[PDB]
This record gives C-alpha cells, sequence and structure tokens, in this order.
C-alpha cells in the first residue's frame, strides 16, 4: 500500500461516490 | 408485529429441520435400509467397504482404479477431495507423466496408450468406477497375476458393470470394489 | 460424441419443461393467493395458530418480513455452529466452528449461496447439517421465491398498494412446494444409493487391508433440498460428485432437473399469472437459448480437453481430471453450466480442473448476474431487472415510453433497477481487487499463472452472485477470505432483494394499459434476441477485462 | 453557418470549466481522466515518473479533444437555438402605443411608450400601426397580418366578442382599426414564451432524459470499476498497466458518444420544434406526444376555417322570408359572435331596412352562452330566441310549443349539406332555419390518410347537428365524431379515454374547449385561439392546421429514437474498443493476448491511440445525426425496432472496427506512432 495506490484507490472511491450520488439524484 | 415472524420461523424450523429429516429417515430405513446405511459390503462381522465408496487398490492382482488426491492418503473418505490442479499448472503434467510411467511399467502386455481415466484423478477422490474399456485395458496384468483366463476375466468385468438407462446421461462403469472382492472369491 | 451431447441437452430440456409446466400452474395459484386443492382446510388452522392473519403487506412490510426472517435465520445458524459441541447428534466429538467459519457458513446458507470453506464430513456435525443447513436451505429458497412472488404480484395487480402476505407465502411455499417435492426427491436418492441415517462413522477393514473411516449422516434430505431450492450446500467437501450424495447417473439427471425445476416453473407461473403464456414462454426461450449455447461451448471445450494428456501417452485428450467415471465429460459439462447458470452451486466436477474455456463459461454465467434459469426466485427477478432494462432501451429506440406488461417504467423504477444490476458486479470487481491486493487474498491461489487469478475471480464472483460454486483450489478457510466472501454474499442477496422489492412497491401503484397498435410486443424472437443481446453485451462488457487476465490468458497460453 | 460554428467552438472552449461539467457525470469522468493524464504527462515529461511522456501527452490531448467535442455539440445546438431566439426577440420590438381615455371607440388617444403598457389598459390600433401587446379585442373587427409571429403572409380576420378576438403582439394591421385591451403584463406575453422555450438556464431535463442519464451513469460506474480494478489484476500478473492506458480504456468504454450528444439532442429537438411552427413550453409534452393514440379535434376553427358565414334563410311554413330575416337580425344584434354578425350582414344584403338602437327598443341584450347554446332579444312582452336544434327544441318544449315536421325535414336537409343549421323562434312559433355554411381549412383529409398510418386515431368533437357533423367528418376524413356535445361532454370524453390508459391529445381553438385542452395530456393550441386556451395548452401551433400534431409526433419520436439509438450504438462500440485496448494494454504482461488482436493493429501504443482518436472523432461525426435526429420511417413497433437495431446496433459493432483500423492505418502512414 504505497502512496501511488493509496491515491489511486482514493480517486476511484471518490469518482464512484460522485457517480452513485448523481445516479440517485435528478441533477 | 414480530409474533408472526417468530412463530413462522420456529414452525418452519421444526418442520423442515425435524419432521422432514425424521420422515425421510424413517421412510428410508423402512423401504431402502441397505442403501440408506451406505450400501456396505459385509463378510462376517467386518465391513469390507461400500458398493459406492472406492478403496485404494495397489496390489498387482487387483483391478486398479483412478488415482485419488484425497488429503493424507488416497481414497480417504474423511477428506473427500479432488485434485484441483488446472490444465496449465505443470504439477498436473508431472503427475500425469508419473502415472503413465507407473501404469506402463506395471502393464507391459497392454497398449502404450494408457486410458485417460486411470491417469487422471477424480472429482471426489472416492471414485469406485472405471469404464469397461479402462478395466479391460488392465486385463492381462490381472490375468497373469491370478492365473485366470482372459475370457472369464472379461466376463467377470462384464458382470460387475453398470450401464445407465439411456446412453447419454452417464457412462458404463465397473464397480472396482465388488469386482476385486469377486475376484478374491473366485481365487479361493 | 457431439450427437450424444446434443441428445443429452435435448432430453434434459424436454423433461425439464414437461415437469416445469405442472408445477408452474401450482406456483401460479400460490402467486394469486389461491390455496392449493385440498389444503384450504389445514391452512385455516395453521395460520390461526401461528398468527399469520392474511393481512396484506406493502413493499415495506413485505421486505421487512423477508429480511427479519433471514436475520433471525443467520443469527440462529451462527450460534448453532458456534455451539455445535453443546448439541445432540454429535457422533464425532468435534469442536464448534470458529467465529470466522461460523459467520461465513451462516451467511452462506442464509444468503442461499452455500459457499463452503470447510469439509462437511470433518467440520460440521449431524445437527448442524440437519437443523442448521437444511433448515436454511428451505428458508432461503422460500425467501427468494417469496420475493419473486411479490414481484410478479406487482406486475399483475392494478393500482394496488400491497404485495400479499410474506408469512402466508413463506409458509405455503415451504410446506407444499418445497417439503413434499424434496421428500419425493430425497426418497428417490435413498433408493438409488444416497445416505440417510444418523449412525456413527463406520470403520472399513478394506479388502487389501487399509483402514478407511466412512462418513454417515442424513445426506438424502439435504440433497433433495440443496438441489430443489438451488442451494448447493454439500454434505461433504466433494459436493455432488461424492458417491453418497450423487450415487448413480439417474440421480444426477434428477438433480439437474431439480436445479432447473423451480426456476422454469416460476417462469411458466409468471406467464400464466399475467394472463399471457407468451410472456413466460419468451422469458424461458431467452434463458434456454443462452443455456444451450453455453452448454455447447463447455461440452466442446472439455472434449477438446488437455493437449498434454495426449502428448504424455493417453487414449485421448478428454479432460477427465476433475470429472467422475459415473458421469461422462458431457454430463459433467452440462452439470457445470447448469449449476453455474441456475446459481445452484452444486459442483459435480471440480471446475478448477476444467479447461480454460470450460471454466470460463461457468464463471461468466455467474458474473452476468445468474439470469439464465437463475436461482430460485433470484434468477427470475434478476432476469426481470434485465427485462426492464431491455424494455427501456427498446421503447426508447421505437419512440414510445418504456412499457412492460402495460406498466410504464419511469425514472424511479430506473434508479432501482440500475442499482440492483450494479450490486452484484460491483461486489465481484471490488472484492476481487481487494483479494488480489492483499497477501492473505493472493496466498490462497493453488495454481499459478492466470489460472490463479481465475480462482480468485471465480470465488468472489460466485460469492457475490450467491452461486456457491468454487474452483475449490483456492483455500478460503482463512479469516480474511471468510469475512470477504461473507460480506460479498450478504450484500449480493440482500442488496439485490431490497431494490427489487422497491420495484414491486413502485409497480403495484401503477395501472396497466391495454394492447394498443404501437405497444411493442415483448413476446417473440425479436424481443427474445433483444433480451439475449442485452444480458450478453452488458455481461461481456462488464467482465471482459477481468476474464481476459484469467481464463482467456490461460487459454491463449 | 461559419459564424455559428466558430461561436459554438468558442463556447465549447469556455465550457471546459469543471463547474460546467459537474452537471454531466458521463463527460465529468472524461474531464477528470483527461486531467490526471495531462498531469501524468507534465510530471513524467519533467522527470517525476517513468515511461514515455509524449504518449501520455497525446492520449491526454485527445481526451481534452473528447470533452471539447462534447461541449462543441452542446454549444452548437444551443447556438442554433439562441439564434432563433435572437430573431424572435428582434421581432418583439414595438415602435409606440396609443391608449384611449374611454373604452368606446372614437375617444382621444395619446402617444405612450409600449413598455409603459400594463394589464387592463385599452389601446387602439389603426391601419398601418402594429399591435403593442397581446390581449383580447373588445370593439371593432378587421383583418390583421400575423406574418411577424407565424412567418406566413396570409391574413387572418379578428373580430370582437368571439372566438377570434385574440390578438398577438407584434402583428401588423392594415385593413381597418381595432380596439383591444391588454390583459397581459410585461414579461408574460406570448412572444416571451418563445424565448422561454428557446433560452437556456431554464430547460430542465425531461423524464425520459433523466432515465437515460441514470442508465449512462450506471454504465459509467460499471466501466469505472472494471478499469480501476484492472490495475491490481495485471499488477499481480506482472508489470502493472500504466494509469494512462487505464484512463484511455475508461474513456473509451464510457458512453461518451451519447454522453456528449444527449444535451445536444434535447436542444436540437426544441429547435426543430420551433422550426416546425410549434411553441412547446417544455420538452416533456413533446416526448409524451410520441405515445398519443387518440386525437381530439374541434369542428370549428380547427378542422373548419371558422367564422362560418350565413348563406340563405329558409322558411318552413306560413312564414315570409322578410319576417324570418328580420327576426334573425334582431336576435343576432345581441350576439357579438361571428355567427350573429354574419346573420346581420345577410339580412343587410337581403333587405337593409331600418336601424337599431338599444334605447329605441328599451330591451336588454341576451348574450350568447355556450351553456344556453342560444341567443335572443326581449322586446316589449316579446321573447325571441335563436339557437341550435336541440336547444331550440328544449326552449319551445318548455314554452308549450311543438316543432313542425317540415321544420325538421329542412333542418335535416341543410345538415346533410354540411352547414350548421340554426333555428329561430318568435314567442311560441318557429319561424324557420338559417343556413350557416363554412369552408374547410387545409388539405386535412389527405393528411389524416397518413396520420392514421401510425396508429393515431382522430375524433372530431362537434356541437352541431348529427348530419352536419357527419358531413364535415366525411370531408375531414376523421374516424368518429360527436353530436350535441357540451363543454363538459368534451371533457368527459377525455376522462373516458384517459381512464383506458390512452394519452389524449386535443387540437382545439375556442374558449369553450379551453378546460378540455388543459385536461388532456398533450395539446396543440391553435394561434387562432384565445389566450386562456394557449396558456392551458402545452404546445401552441402557429400554422393553425390540425395536423400540426403530425409534425409534433415526428419530432418527439425522433428525440427518443436518437436517444435510444445512440445508446445502442455506444454500448456496441465498447466491444470493438475492447478488441483494440485489451491486447495492447497487456502486451508487456501477457504477450499471449497479442494473438487476441483481430484488427491487426500496428503497435500497442498506436492501438490505444486509435481507440481514443475514434472515441473523440465519432462525436463530431454524429453531431449532425444528433441535431437532425434519426430520420425514422412510419413503421410498426416490431419492424421499427428491427430497423433501428439493424442500423445502429450493428453500426456500433462494425463502424468502430473499420474506423479504428482506418485511424491506425493513418497513424502508420503518417509515421506518428
Ligand atoms: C450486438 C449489437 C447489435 C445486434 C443487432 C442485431 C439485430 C439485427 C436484427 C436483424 C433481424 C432482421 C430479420 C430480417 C427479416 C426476416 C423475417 C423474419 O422471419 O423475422 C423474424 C424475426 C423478426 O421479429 P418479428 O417476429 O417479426 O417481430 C414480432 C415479434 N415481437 O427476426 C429475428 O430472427 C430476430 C433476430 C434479432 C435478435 C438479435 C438482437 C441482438 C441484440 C441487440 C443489441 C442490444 C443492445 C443492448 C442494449 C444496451
Ligand atoms: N351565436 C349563436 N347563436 C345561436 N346559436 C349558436 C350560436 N353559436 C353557436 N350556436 C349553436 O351552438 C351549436 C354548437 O355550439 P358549440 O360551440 O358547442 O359547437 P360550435 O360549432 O359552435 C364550436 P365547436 O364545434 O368547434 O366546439 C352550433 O352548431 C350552433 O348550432
Ligand atoms: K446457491
Ligand atoms: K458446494
Ligand atoms: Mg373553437
Amino acid at each position: 500500500m504505497s502512496a501511488g495506490v493509496i491515491t489511486g484507490v482514493l480517486l476511484v472511491f471518490l469518482l464512484l461516490g460522485y457517480l452513485v450520488y448523481a445516479l440517485i439524484n435528478a441533477e | 408485529g414480530l409474533r408472526p415472524a417468530l412463530s413462522t420461523f420456529i414452525f418452519l424450523l421444526l418442520i423442515t429441520g425435524g419432521v422432514y429429516p425424521l420422515l425421510t429417515t424413517v421412510l428410508g430405513q423402512w423401504w431402502f435400509p441397505w442403501q440408506a446405511n451406505g450400501s456396505l459390503i459385509r463378510e462376517g462381522d467386518t465391513v469390507r467397504g461400500s458398493a459406492l465408496i472406492g478403496q485404494n487398490f495397489t496390489g498387482n492382482g487387483y483391478f486398479h482404479g483412478r488415482p485419488s488426491a484425497t488429503a493424507e492418503m488416497p481414497y480417504n473418505p474423511q477428506a473427500s477431495g479432488g485434485s484441483n490442479l488446472a490444465v496449465s499448472n505443470p504439477e498436473l503434467d508431472k503427475l500425469i507423466a508419473a502415472r503413465v510411467a507407473a501404469l506402463r511399467a506395471a502393464n507391459p502386455d497392454a497398449s502404450a496408450s494408457v486410458p485417460v481415466e486411470l491417469v487422471t484423478a477424480s472429482a471426489s477422490g472416492l471414485d469406485n468406477n472405471i469404464t469397461p474399456q479402462a478395466a479391460a485395458w488392465q486385463i492381462p496384468r490381472v490375468a497373469k497375476a491370478r492365473n485366470l483366463s482372459v475370457e472369464q476375466l472379461t466376463q467377470l468385468i462384464a458382470k460387475y458393470s453398470q450401464q445407465p438407462l439411456v446412453k447419454y446421461i452417464g457412462q458404463p462403469v465397473v464397480n472396482i470394489v465388488e469386482l476385486n472382492l469377486a475376484l478374491d472369491k473366485l481365487d479361493e | 460424441m457431439a450427437a450424444q451431447g446434443f441428445l443429452l441437452i435435448a432430453t434434459f430440456l424436454l423433461v425439464l419443461m414437461v415437469l416445469a409446466r405442472p408445477l408452474g400452474s401450482g406456483l401460479a395459484r400460490l402467486i394469486n393467493d389461491i390455496p392449493l386443492p385440498g389444503t384450504t382446510g389445514v391452512e385455516r388452522v395453521l395460520f390461526r395458530a401461528l398468527g399469520v392473519s392474511d393481512r396484506e403487506m406493502n413493499w415495506k412490510q413485505y421486505l421487512c418480513a423477508i429480511l427479519g426472517l433471514n436475520m433471525l435465520g443467520l443469527a440462529v445458524l451462527f450460534f448453532m455452529l458456534l455451539g455445535q459441541h453443546y448439541l445432540p447428534l454429535n457422533p464425532q466429538q468435534l469442536p464448534g466452528l470458529s467465529w470466522d467459519l461460523a459467520l461465513n457458513t451462516a451467511v452462506s446458507f442464509v444468503t442461499n449461496t452455500n459457499w463452503r470453506s470447510y469439509s462437511g464430513e470433518t467440520t460440521l456435525s449431524y445437527f448442524s447439517q440437519m437443523a442448521g443447513l437444511t433448515v436454511q436451505n428451505f428458508l432461503s429458497a422460500a425467501s427468494g421465491i417469496a420475493v419473486i412472488f411479490a414481484l410478479i404480484r406487482a406486475f399483475t395487480r392494478q393500482s394496488m398498494s400491497t404485495l400479499g402476505n410474506a408469512w402466508v407465502d413463506l409458509l405455503r411455499i415451504t410446506l407444499w412446494v418445497l417439503v413434499p417435492v424434496a421428500l419425493l426427491i430425497a426418497l428417490f436418492f435413498i433408493q438409488q444409493g444416497a445416505l440417510q441415517n444418523f449412525l456413527p462413522y463406520q470403520a472399513v477393514n478394506t479388502v487389501e487391508g487399509a483402514q478407511q473411516l466412512l462418513p454417515m449422516g442424513p445426506v438424502a434430505s439435504q440433497e433433495a433440498i440443496k438441489m430443489l431450492g438451488t442451494n448447493g450446500g454439500g454434505f461433504f467437501n466433494a459436493n455432488s460428485s461424492h458417491p453418497f450424495e450423487n450415487p448413480t447417473a439417474l440421480t444426477n439427471f434428477v438433480q439437474m432437473l431439480a436445479i432447473f425445476l423451480i426456476p422454469t416453473a416460476l417462469c411458466f407461473a409468471f406467464g400464466e399469472v399475467m394472463g399471457d403464456r407468451r410472456q413466460g414462454r419468451m422469458l424461458l426461450w431467452a434463458m434456454s437459448v443462452i443455456f444451450v449455447i453455453c452448454v455447447g461451448v463447455v461440452m466442446w471445450a472439455e472434449v477438446q480437453g488437455n493437449p498434454h494428456l495426449l502428448a504424455l501417452g493417453t487414449d485421448s485428450s478428454i479432460n477427465m481430471e476433475g470429472k467422475e467415471s459415473r458421469f461422462g465429460v458431457l454430463v459433467s459439462s452440462l452439470f457445470a453450466v447448469v449449476t453455474t447458470a441456475a446459481s445452484c452451486g452444486a459442483v459435480i466436477a471440480m471446475h478448477d480442473s476444467f479447461t480454460a474455456l470450460g471454466g470460463m463459461v461457468p464463471m461468466w454465467l455467474m458474473q452476468i448476474g445468474e439470469v439464465v434459469f437463475g436461482g430460485v426466485g433470484s434468477g427470475l427477478y434478476g432476469m426481470m431487472l434485465f427485462v426492464l432494462l431491455a424494455v427501456f432501451i427498446a421503447g426508447l429506440m421505437i419512440g414510445r415510453t418504456p412499457e412492460y406488461l402495460g406498466k410504464k417504467i419511469d425514472v424511479r423504477e430506473m434508479k432501482l433497477t440500475a442499482l440492483a444490476i450494479l450490486v452484484t458486479p460491483t461486489l465481484v470487481l471490488m472484492g476481487a481487487a481487494l483479494a488480489m491486493m492483499t497477501d492473505a487474498g493472493r496466498s490462497a491461489m493453488l495454481n499459478p499463472g492466470p489460472h490463479g487469478f481465475s480462482e480468485v475471480l471465480y470465488a468472489v464472483s460466485s460469492a457475490a452472485n450467491n452461486n456457491g460454486s468454487a474452483f475449490a483450489g483456492l483455500s478460503a478457510n482463512s479469516p480474511f477470505w471468510n469475512c470477504l466472501l461473507a460480506f460479498c454474499m450478504f450484500v449480493g442477496r440482500f442488496g439485490v432483494i431490497i431494490p427489487v422489492m422497491a420495484i414491486a412497491g413502485s409497480l403495484v401503484s401503477k395501472k396497466s394499459q391495454a394492447a394498443s397498435s404501437g405497444t411493442l410486443p415483448t413476446h417473440g424472437p425479436l424481443f427474445v434476441g433483444l433480451l439475449i443481446g442485452t444480458v450478453l453485451l452488458v455481461g461481456a462488457l462488464t467482465f471482459i477485462p477481468a476474464l481476459a487476465l484469467g481464463p482467456v490468458a490461460e487459454y491463449l497460453s | 453557418e461559419p459564424t455559428l460554428v466558430v461561436q459554438a467552438l468558442k463556447e465549447a472552449v469556455k465550457k471546459l470549466n469543471p463547474q460546467a461539467q459537474w452537471r454531466n457525470p458521463v463527460m465529468f469522468i472524461v474531464w477528470i481522466g483527461s486531467l490526471l493524464t495531462t498531469c501524468i504527462s507534465i510530471a513524467m515529461a519533467s522527470g517525476a515518473m517513468p515511461g514515455n511522456a509524449l504518449f501520455s501527452a497525446a492520449i491526454s490531448g485527445w481526451l481534452w479533444i473528447t470533452v471539447l467535442f462534447a461541449n462543441f455539440a452542446e454549444a452548437l445546438a444551443e447556438g442554433r437555438s439562441k439564434a432563433q431566439a435572437n430573431s424572435l426577440k428582434g421581432v418583439k420590438k414595438t415602435a409606440f402605443a396609443r391608449k384611449l381615455r374611454e373604452p368606446k371607440y372614437g375617444a382621444a388617444a395619446d402617444k405612450v411608450p409600449a413598455d409603459q403598457l400594463r394589464k387592463g389598459d385599452i389601446v387602439l390600433v389603426e391601419a398601418g400601426d402594429i399591435i403593442p401587446c397581446d390581449g383580447e379585442v373588445i370593439e371593432g373587427g378587421a383583418s390583421v397580418d400575423e406574418s411577424a409571429i407565424t412567418g406566413e403572409a396570409a391574413p387572418v380576420i379578428r373580430e370582437s366578442g368571439g372566438d377570434f378576438a385574440s390578438v398577438t403582439g407584434g402583428t401588423r394591421i392594415l385593413s381597418d382599426w381595432l380596439v383591444i385591451e391588454c390583459s397581459v403584463n410585461p414579461g408574460e406575453t406570448f412572444l416571451d414564451r418563445m424565448i422561454a422555450m428557446v433560452e437556456g438556464a431554464q430547460r430542465r431535463k425531461t423524464p425520459n432524459e433523466i432515465a437515460l442519464t441514470i442508465l449512462l451513469i450506471a454504465l459509467t460506474i460499471v466501466f469505472l470499476l472494471a478499469t480501476a480494478t484492472l490495475w491490481p489484476f495485471s499488477a499481480w500478473g506482472g508489470n502493472a498497466v500504466s494509469v494512462t492506458v487505464l484512463v484511455a480504456l475508461l474513456v473509451c468504454l464510457i458512453p461518451t458518444t451519447i454522453g456528449g450528444l444527449l444535451s445536444a439532442i434535447g436542444v436540437a429537438g426544441m429547435s426543430r420544434m420551433l422550426g416546425a411552427n410549434v411553441i412547446a413550453t417544455s420538452g416533456r409534452a413533446v416526448e409524451a406526444a410520441g405515445d398519443v393514440d387518440v386525437l381530439l379535434l374541434d369542428k370549428t376553427g380547427t378542422i373548419t376555417l371558422g367564422n362560418r358565414q350565413a348563406s340563405e334563410f329558409i322558411p318552413a311554413q306560413g312564414v315570409d322570408e322578410k319576417t324570418l330575416a328580420d327576426a334573425a337580425q334582431l336576435a343576432s344584434l345581441a350576439d357579438e359572435t361571428p355567427e350573429g354578425r354574419s346573420i346581420v350582414i345577410l339580412a343587410k344584403q337581403r333587405f337593409n331596412l331600418r336601424e337599431r338602437d338599444v334605447q329605441s327598443l328599451h330591451a336588454t341584450f341576451v348574450p350568447f352562452t355556450a351553456q344556453s347554446r342560444m341567443s335572443g332579444i326581449n322586446i316589449d312582452n316579446r321573447m325571441i330566441r335563436k339557437g341550435s336544434v336541440d336547444a331550440i327544441r328544449r326552449h319551445v318544449e318548455a314554452n308549450g310549443g311543438h316543432f313542425p315536421t317540415d321544420v325538421d325535414q329542412k333542418v335535416d336537409q341543410v345538415a346533410r349539406q354540411g352547414a350548421t343549421p340554426l333555428v329561430v323562434v318568435e314567442g311560441s312559433r318557429v319561424l324557420g332555419v338559417i343556413a350557416l355554411k363554412d369552408i374547410v381549412k387545409g388539405g386535412i383529409k389527405e393528411r389524416f390518410a397518413q396520420l392514421r398510418k401510425m396508429g393515431i386515431k382522430t375524433v372530431m368533437i362537434t356541437g352541431d347537428n348529427r348530419l352536419t357533423a357527419a358531413a364535415i367528418a366525411a370531408e375531414a376524413g376523421v374516424d368518429d365524431f360527436l353530436a350535441e356535445a357540451t363543454p363538459e361532454a368534451k371533457l368527459a370524453l377525455i376522462r373516458q379515454y384517459q381512464a383506458e390508459g390512452r394519452l389524449v391529445a386535443m387540437t382545439g381553438d375556442g374558449t369553450n374547449d379551453a378546460p378540455a385542452l388543459a385536461q388532456a395530456d398533450v395539446a396543440v393550441a391553435m394561434n387562432s385561439g384565445t389566450q386562456a386556451a394557449k396558456e392551458a395548452g402545452n404546445m401552441v401551433d402557429l400554422d393553425s392546421n390540425p395536423t400540426k400534431l403530425i409534425e409534433v409526433v415526428h419530432i418527439g419520436k425522433q428525440m427518443l429514437m436518437t436517444r435510444g439509438s445512440l445508446t445502442t450504438f455506444s454500448i456496441a462500440n465498447d466491444v470493438a474498443k475492447y478488441f483494440a485496448i485489451i491486447p495492447a494494454a497487456f502486451a508487456a504482461t501477457y504477450p499471449q493476448l497479442n494473438a487476441l488482436n483481430i484488427m491487426c493493429l500496428h503497435s500497442p501504443d498506436s492501438a490505444i491511440l486509435s481507440a481514443v482518436i475514434f472515441n473523440a472523432l465519432i462525436i463530431v461525426f454524429l453531431i449532425p445525426l444528433a441535431l437532425k435526429g434519426v430520420s425514422y420511417k412510419p413503421l410498426t413497433a416490431s419492424a421499427m425496432l428491427r430497423r433501428n437495431l439493424w442500423i445502429y446496433g450493428l453500426g456500433g459493432l462494425l463502424v468502430p472496427f473499420i474506423g479504428i483500423k482506418v485511424i491506425d492505418l493513418l497513424l502508420t502512414v503518417c509515421g506518428l506512432v
């Protein structure tokens, strides 16, 4: 669990949360 | 309203867990006791095995079955494991090569092409079945070992065979346990 | 051989439909809250004694009832497995399961996965297998069938707010559909060589003089219900390849028929309850097409077997490695596709040993979502998710609003079905990434190379999809694997049932329009092929990169 | 045009901000992928990372071009809409206004700015001047030219106290004068409604749009997980794939095609709608119009030209023509409706004797009411009425009078001729029947021939006699009709159709059909219609031809067609793009997968480049398809699905194969990679 993979997993998690939030919403 | 949820769960628990297996066991032990007890083969007070579970045969005079990758020793019902080795895994190639060499060395009067059933392990590891072709491949070995005629040995192999009702739901299989026990019978 | 394999597929499907339509009619009666002939007299008192008062429930109450039953189920099974030593019918004095194994097993059988990271002839006792796993087989199958009951009710009912009664549905299902059918199947297995007794382990003094301890137990009861309810919970390590669990090829045929029996019957009942048999026939037609093509691919792949066998001096290249002699290569291929398409999990042939393609198609039948004669209840509402999605893209293409069986599918329904379709593959992909990123998750790979990743992927995909099959080479008895798979299975089942019940709740309230000129007929080869392509494109495009590094890489190697 | 392309390109550059992209998640993922790949490019070029820098720069650049082309499609659509809004806004300008002191015509009028006009004022417009604001005409009758709002130089009559008393601001009157009253406030005029339809920042997504967007988001989540988890898998199999290639794969698999073109499809839909002389306040009604199966027409003003003119007076028995026309004229004096005006004109041309002053008669005027369906005058101990057949029958029955048999025969004959027959009764004796014939408007009958081809049924709601209704029905070529139907019956018919699960569409004009217009789901409000009707109708037609809904359906269908088709296309595209990225991304970890490359591309770098280049260029190549829509043909549901899938489902499979190969060959010839 290097810094590269930490930030990579973080970005994936953030984009997934963004997409799920946009899916639940009618923006 | 949890009264229905608890009553329903306990009722189905009692039924499915106590009456269903109790009824099944009573009817099984009433109609099919032999099969329900495991189809054991008894010669006196000692159990010689089952007519479904396969023992490990290494003698020269017995018909050999498929190898078993089951835990500590081959054909061990306690573990009931199969050789999960994949096709690409070279360990499987190593085992197949060693098994081919062993069968070829023990079967000099047979064809070089070894039946694929005897070299590859089984799924459960307790496989007591080999196709009549496989069992027929190792005829001369047993014939020379027990001084039996090749005709009556084929007829014996043919006696303890089991063919499905329809040809395409399974394969013709030979019971190795019953076959070897009958072979001992005949030798006496 | 090809002729033989085609004959086998044809006979299987033929007898399957012949048995499916009758039970489909009975299940249809249960879907419309119409008691079975001659059962009305006893239901009156049973429900009176239990408190089930035929009070209709909305989607909230119904979902909460199913969830509560499953919660209590896993709590009880968890504590039963932990306190396995302080329970009767313990012929082998064995210790209770550890916290991780107890948790994983409880979630496995409640969640209708029956994933196994144990040996049932060493680990579990007779009581756990009788009162712990068998009960959850019944109740899990009944939970799935109750969910699809309510979904079909939502499709047939007009501007309503209820979905029936969950307690009545569970009771009726488990008492008249699962108990007698499974009783019939269990007695048949016993008559063909299955094991049904409570004796201690027998000692064998083998002919050639070795000590062989034989395991006993009530295997027939659990076998009938594990195959009927598509649980796949094996009594021993070898699941359906053990001679005691599957003694003859006749029992194997009946086991495959049992796996597909209820799913097919629930399609026939779906078509009959909606008042149009064409819909049920359509749904079955699509699942049958995908199933037959998959069986053909696996059959051919396993016939092609292993090239090394022929190079090493064998009769032929036929891949017998993880097969049995009772069932041929073709039978094992058919059972692989059946158990992995129906979400049964019952493995009669070690999938780890199948050829790369042979193990690819089963893996991918789990990954697509188990929508091809899928799990008991699970398969039909998964396929209904995929139908909604197809009807959406179809009506969208033709210029009309999405309409399936006259119920318009709008925004909220779309959110729910999208989330439901995302639950499973999200679990597969995330769990496989977590396993392949931790040392404890990678160390379980028995075979190196791409096939190791294939093992990890197969395990996580089967768990998330509630199939239960596993390559069986990966060692998942570790606490990390137990917890990961338990989480994946729990979320798969319940996080898919929640949005499905929401779909039902949103659909009861709507009305159904009549068959106008423009209404796209959802029955026929056009929509059959559209549904096939929908499930296949979405299924491929989701897992191609994962499958590329696993089975495909092993095939091209 | 060149100006609108450069302008839309400038706007696309200006939309690259993340705030603008926050609202579209499909392209927002592409924006962030592009951002991290250009960040990787600058960092690795500086020397902070290993690997080739120009490859990441090229990939990230083409990803920026992807977002730029998406915003270009969106901007071009909005620009082509905004230009139409500009033209209409230019037409909105008014020179001045003249307001009178008293409501009666002939008072003193003073010059007042048009902007200063408010609700309730009474303005006069003489020949030459233009209408200052919308409203209803209260006095006078004249023919105004609505070319400023409809683009047609054909004139249209506008009379006071009737269904044709609706004036639109901006028109030009040249034949006579008119006194109107502005019942609208600044900012709510009909001309501003077109701006509300076209201007952005207030056009929310339609229900279908939101559902499709949910679908695209669902897919984006799927592919995000697939590509994001590809890194640990390949990392175990050997050297991990570069994050640049993973972002390339992500943006390729994402439905960027339809993702970028969705907004453009909606905007284009509303531009095409305005271009077809239909003002739709919201695209929701336009989309709902595609699922309409029963059309509700209005006999007068919608299927007929309107303002039927009296032709002849027919006496029944023992009644002179003079007495009949005299009574009809007297009864029509209180009827400001065009029917009464035409009756009076006919009496003028027939006799033209005497003049009428209400004071000289000392009798109150009985106004015409849709509920009474009759009008009259109350002179000294004399009650005179005039109305429809059923209405006159009810009144004569309530007064103890009977209907002559020959009266019924003549009414039946006139109704068979297709003219709305009206009957006039003096006291307790029926004088005779009036012939109120009318001209059919537009090539209606020919059009319905193909309207019915797509399953839309036509029902003409009519308050005239059975036989006259049947006659015009025949000339109209409508499916079914209604006779002696009151406003509540028209509404009841929609209640009946709407209960069966059939969207009802009402093309009507008068105030009488206003509530029925509102009740129906879809509607077409004819510009030759009242303000109450228009405000209550989702779509306002300017050509005032009943088959405008044909155009509407075409557009709505096209909109949904384009949406779903581009979806099919995009997902099909993913397959081919897999065959380009899979063997290229893992060329250094699993060389075996190189045989899985079927397109026979040149090099892994170039394969992924061709994938990204195609992903970017196929948005520009589909811009015209998104703006013009899918030219679908009138087919059945199963055949239309067959055609749409055969074209786009297979296009999305084959197009990317040939396109990726074509781009790879271009890179291979140009020697770039
Ligand atoms: C893979 C990508 C794109 C795939 C595009 C392939 C589809 C192209 C369609 C070609 C058909 C031309 C036939 C030519 C005419 C022959 C005459 C005849 O006998 O027609 C019999 C039927 C007509 O149906 P029907 O009975 O008439 O309709 C009344 C019954 N409701 O054709 C058939 O076999 C139906 C076969 C079509 C099913 C194949 C669909 C594949 C999946 C579509 C893509 C899904 C997109 C995913 C969504 C995210
Ligand atoms: N000014 C008037 N004086 C007397 N009778 C009138 C009248 N205006 C209308 N009528 C009678 O009312 C009948 C039906 O009125 P109605 O308004 O319901 O249908 P309509 O033709 O007048 C408008 P539409 O049919 O398009 O709804 C007319 O056919 C006529 O017989
Ligand atoms: K299962
Ligand atoms: K199992
Ligand atoms: Mg009108």
